[PDB]
């Protein structure tokens, strides 16, 4: 079982005193609905189901499975958590906005084909930085495998330039692997010290229809923790709140104050919040205040984080040519990244915090995109900007923040 | 079980009505001497809607003071509307992510435009809906309403004549496209394959722009911000298929009448229905609107007669003619398939044809008026001939002894009309 | 006379009874004293001769050359066709009552009818009451999207469409059908192109079209697990004959 405490002054990354969720490790491939297989060898059938409502965001929705890691009846020496959703492109412009986004990488890639699919995730690898690649062709020809082999070896030499040192090739494949990852996977270092700052990308209601009169808690929020360390019992605060246009004006943000009643993992969680896991703080908030997923896009601080409430924000537009690795044969205009067209309805998604916005104005040097919803994220941070090519939202172009409105209702 | 809500849209997005937006609201134009939300409004409560919302973006303060001294604003009415302002709405999409924030409707609600006629009962449709919704397990979410019509009426405007392929057994729409600016039509084979039971291609629908809708469509509409209008996410539901399947049903109907004006061609297809008593119980006489000046009379050939008319001597009122109270008509003067605004003054020997006065209109003797459209308080001297399709606008004076050209769009503004003037025509 | 019953084979005797007995007797069900049947030559310019063992009312054989389609066959037969013709095909087992189809080649004056059976790749459609057919193509000549004229939706504006339908390859057609495919040789084989040729030509004294739906039986496909079906439904078809 077990043996947590709520009494510690530095945590370990490695260390057994959490021992359940210490780096994010993600998995960017070709795999095509393939890679869930992988990771459900990796780590299991379904250790993490504690609470499912319809589905809001399928394709835009970032994904998070723990695996516990041991050896020797046995020791866990570490636990990472295998992260990987569908549509490369939205991972890769989460993880360039900033930091703390699937400190080690892996390539689910297939060892049967080389096809353009392969080459998009290279690129997007590349785009986005530790990697190690794997081969998924099971059950081929021993010559097949060797022929494989080469061409996977002539890969790894070509994109050498950005990373070109992974190594592997129907369970013993996932123990050599598990074995080589644990021997190669470097400790991430994160900072503990900070104030405690969390993105919430899911929200929940846990009160079941016809419940008791006194027994119904609600504000059961999911999402991943920026930096810091929080216990149970802190008084944490929502940055976005309520937005109400009510006004006849500028929306009113009612910051909305809870105290943390606890924190929970796929297991049951300690007070403490390891960073670097989809957490679920369960507050004393109200239920109808955050529905289904209705609460998602809002930071969770606990001492008023820095970032405050803004409205528009004027960037700075530096977008690729064509498709970051992606050009297939045809090719005809599809890798033709558009110019910056005025009111072209974007997403911006700083860090984990994905908003919209239309932009209203720009001469060639500053974007004034006016978000969609209010967002709270930084001053100057690194904001990317992705558009949607065919029914597919892809990264276009990234910037950095530097004016905009601002506001603060208290 | 919860009472029905309608969510309506007073704002026209586009731009389809300069210069005559420009000085005053598409919504508020009179169709038959009574504002367009009035007709919505009187739809909505007939249908047996109980709560409403109107949102307004454009002019709200005119909405606001005509919907506060209409007949629905008081206690005595079934339906509580409520008017919501906001200057930042550019779109549908944004009403309906609002819509969603603020946490309106509960369930099962009515998307309509603020410029709909029609008379439809949507009891069978909204059974069907809630019916496929609870055997489906929140499978559907959307429902349309659809008229049965040939594509050659006129109401069928080349701009907004739209195709469909559906499912015949089960009402599903499995494609929908406009028909704007083409000459053939392409319809993807997949759905094909995933039915083999036969798919039917219907292309004799009217858009009615009638939508019965769940909060899923909210949820829709705030997760896909690119989403502007109904049709963009009708088309983006439609592409993306298998996740998020979210079936689209269709609900036809044959023997009522509704269509949404978007245009001068519409408006006169809609206005000519109208008086010829299409939108039956909605009528000229039938004074829906429970005001004193709209009362009215009915008699041989459709001739709708308010009180103090004051008909001149010699003046042939032909057919499917609607004369506001307090007119003045000359000697000799031939009107026909026109309306006329209360308080208007026309001359000897004027020959109206399909045209439409507004209030105060003043018309000098020996005019010759086909198929135009003259705007409140607007004046036109003698010796003058009006060309089909010509438009005066707001107060705009067209000096004597000069026949305009067939396309004439004038008003006060200079830019946005092909002419402005006060007082002739030449410059 | 203005019907002149044609028989196409490019067949073999198989099952209980010979195979192409079954189509024929179907003929002298109703009328067609006389009947013109067209061998094939790539294997050998005699099936006419083992035919011959048979015990219809009165046959009509006519050899041909090695390679040769059903519009070939038509091009060669021609000489012996003075009216209109109803063709049919060797490997076709069915009960249908014939004097639907030709209704519709009767009351309307078409200048086509076919017959189609809900079966049990191409597409077809055609009009509300489910009589004249209006579209008709198949996947091989479509990349992915399925294309309709404008002029078709104004004079139709309500199409219904059927997917898994099987032909059985049994038309009536017009004298100057086939005058015109003596103009053409570009026609190699009849359901391929001819058919589609004119469905397209009925849109430029017009060009009438009609195929009638059946719900009971099919063709003997080329398929052997089509010929197992037949045999095992040939007992229920001759109990009532």
């Amino acid at each position: 079982l077990t043996t947590l405490d709520v009494t510690k002054l530095t945590p370990l990354s490695h260390e057994v005193i959490s021992r359940q969720a210490t780096i994010n490790i993600g998995t960017i491939g070709h795999v095509a609905h393939g890679k869930s297989t992988v990771v459900k060898a990796i780590s299991g059938v379904h250790t993490v189901r504690f609470k499912n409502e319809l589905e809001r965001n399928i394709t835009i929705k970032l994904g998070y499975a723990n695996a516990k890691i041991y050896k020797l009846n046995f020791k866990l020496v570490r636990h990472v958590s295998f992260v990987d959703c569908p549509g490369h492109d939205i991972l890769m412009a989460t993880m360039l906005n900033g930091a703390a986004v699937m400190d080690a990488a892996l390539l689910l890639i297939a060892g049967n084909e080389s096809c353009p699919q392969p080459q998009t995730s290279e690129h997007l690898a590349a785009i986005e930085i530790h990697i190690l690649i794997l081969q998924n062709k099971i059950d081929l020809v021993k010559e097949s495998q060797a022929k494989e082999q080469y061409e996977q070896i002539l890969a790894f030499v070509q994109g050498t330039v950005a990373e070109g040192a992974p190594i592997i090739p129907l369970k013993y494949n996932i123990e050599v692997v598990c074995e080589y990852i644990v021997k190669k996977i470097p400790v991430p270092p994160r900072d503990f010290t900070s104030e405690p700052r969390l993105i919430v990308i899911r929200s929940f209601d846990v009160n079941k229809p016809g419940c008791e009169v006194d027994d119904l808690k609600g504000g059961v929020a999911g999402g991943s923790i920026l930096k810091g360390v929080l216990k149970v019992g802190q008084e944490i605060e929502v940055r976005p709140g309520i937005v109400s246009k009510d006004s006849e004006g500028k929306l009113m943000c009612k910051p909305i104050f809870s105290k943390i009643v606890s924190l929970f993992a796929e297991h049951n969680d300690l007070q403490y919040a390891a960073p670097g896991g989809l957490i679920g703080v369960g507050t004393k908030i109200d239920p109808t205040l955050c529905r289904a997923d209705r609460m998602v896009g809002q930071v969770l601080g606990a001492v008023g984080a820095l970032p405050e409430i803004f409205t528009e924000l004027e960037i700075s537009y530096f977008l690729l040519r064509r498709l970051l690795g992606v050009r297939t044969e045809g090719d005809k205009k599809a890798a033709k990244v558009q110019k910056l067209s005025k009111n072209e309805v974007l997403m911006v998604n700083i860090g984990s915090l994905s908003t919209g916005g239309r932009v209203s104005a720009v001469k060639a040097d500053l974007g004034k995109i006016v978000l969609t919803n209010p967002v709270c994220t930084e001053v100057g941070e690194k904001i990317a900007l992705s558009r949607r090519v065919e029914k597919h939202w892809r990264l276009i172009g990234w910037g950095q923040i530097r004016r905009g409105v601002t506001i603060k209702p208290t | 079980p919860p009472p029905l809500q309608a969510v309506l849209v007073a704002d026209s997005f586009d731009r389809r009505f300069f210069p005559i937006s420009k000085d005053q609201p598409r919504v508020l134009l009179p169709l038959a001497n009574v504002a367009l939300i009035d007709y919505t409004l009187e739809f909505l409560t007939a249908t047996g809607v109980q709560e409403t919302f109107v949102f307004c973006c454009w002019k709200a303060a005119q909405i606001k003071e005509h919907l506060l001294k209409s007949k629905w604003c008081r206690p005595t009415s079934l339906n509580v509307v409520r008017i919501i302002t906001s200057e930042l709405y550019r779109s549908l999409g944004d009403v309906l992510r609002d819509v969603d924030a603020k946490a309106l409707v509960r369930s099962d609600f009515l998307l309509v435009y603020g410029d709909v006629i029609s008379n439809i009962n949507i009891t069978r449709a909204l059974e069907e809906h809630r019916l496929r919704r609870k055997l489906e397990k929140n499978v559907s979410v959307m429902t349309m309403i659809f008229k049965e019509s040939s594509p050659s009426h006129p109401t069928r405007c080349h701009e907004d004549n739209v195709v469909v392929a559906v499912d015949s057994t089960t009402n599903r729409v499995l494609h929908f496209q406009k028909t704007q600016g083409l000459r053939r039509f392409a319809f993807p084979l997949s759905l094909f394959q995933g039915s083999s039971d036969g798919v039917e291609v219907r292309y004799d629908l009217l858009d009615c722009h009638i939508s019965i809708c769940s909060p899923q469509v909210a949820q829709l509409f705030t997760d896909n911000f690119d989403y502007q209008t109904r049709d963009d996410f009708v088309r983006g539901l439609l592409v993306n298929e298998e996740i998020l399947g979210n079936q689209i049903h269709m609900h036809v109907t044959a023997k009522e009448y509704g269509a949404r004006v978007s245009n001068l061609h519409m408006y006169s297809a809609v206005c000519a229905d109208v008086i010829r008593r299409w939108v039956y119980p909605l009528t000229p006489e039938a004074n829906f609107t429970d005001s004193t000046t709209q009362s009215c009379t009915h008699s041989r050939h459709n001739i709708y007669r308010g009180p103090e008319v004051s008909l001149g001597h010699g003046s042939i009122l032909e057919e499917n003619v609607l004369l506001g109270s307090g007119t003045v008509i000359g000697s000799n003067c031939f009107i026909t398939n026109s309306v006329i605004g209360p308080g208007c003054h026309i001359g000897d020997n004027v020959v109206l044809d399909q045209t439409y006065l507004w209030q105060g209109v003043r018309v000098a003797a020996g005019a010759q008026i086909h198929q135009s459209l003259l705007c409140d308080n607007a004046e036109v001297k003698e010796r003058v001939t009006l060309k089909p399709r010509s438009v005066l606008t707001s107060q705009v004076v067209v000096g004597p002894n000069i026949t305009l050209p067939e396309g004439s769009v004038i008003s006060l503004h200079p830019p946005d009309a092909e002419e402005d003037e006060d007082d002739g025509e030449f410059s | 006379m203005e019907f002149q019953a044609v028989v196409m084979a490019v067949l073999l005797p198989v099952g209980n009874k010979p195979l192409i007995w079954y189509p024929l007797n179907l003929l002298e069900r109703v009328g067609f004293e006389e009947v013109i049947v067209v061998t094939t030559r790539d294997v050998q310019k005699a099936l006419c001769a083992e035919f011959k063992m048979k015990m219809k009312p009165d046959i009509v054989c006519i050899p041909d050359d090695a390679d040769m389609g059903t519009a070939d066959s038509l091009r060669y037969i021609y000489p012996k066709l003075k009216t209109d013709v109803l063709v049919l095909s060797c490997d076709l087992i069915t009960d249908v009552a014939l004097h639907e189809v030709v209704d519709l080649f009767r009351a309307y004056d078409a200048s086509l009818a076919m017959l189609m059976r809900k079966g049990q790749r191409d597409f077809i459609g055609v009009d509300s009451t489910g009589k004249r057919l209006l579209f008709m193509a198949n996947e091989a000549d479509l990349d992915e999207e399925l294309v309709i004229k404008g002029s078709i939706l104004q004079k139709h504006p309500r199409i219904r469409f059927h997917t898994g339908l099987v032909d059985a390859h049994l038309y009536c057609l017009k004298k100057y059908i086939v005058d015109f495919l003596m103009e053409n040789g570009s026609i190699t084989s009849i359901r391929s192109e001819l058919i589609p040729y004119l469905v397209r030509k009925q849109f430029s004294k017009s060009l009438d079209i009609y195929s009638f739906i059946k719900e009971a039986n099919t063709l003997n496909l080329a398929p052997y697990d089509a010929c197992w079906n037949a045999c095992r439904g040939d007992r229920w078809e001759d109990l009532s004959r």
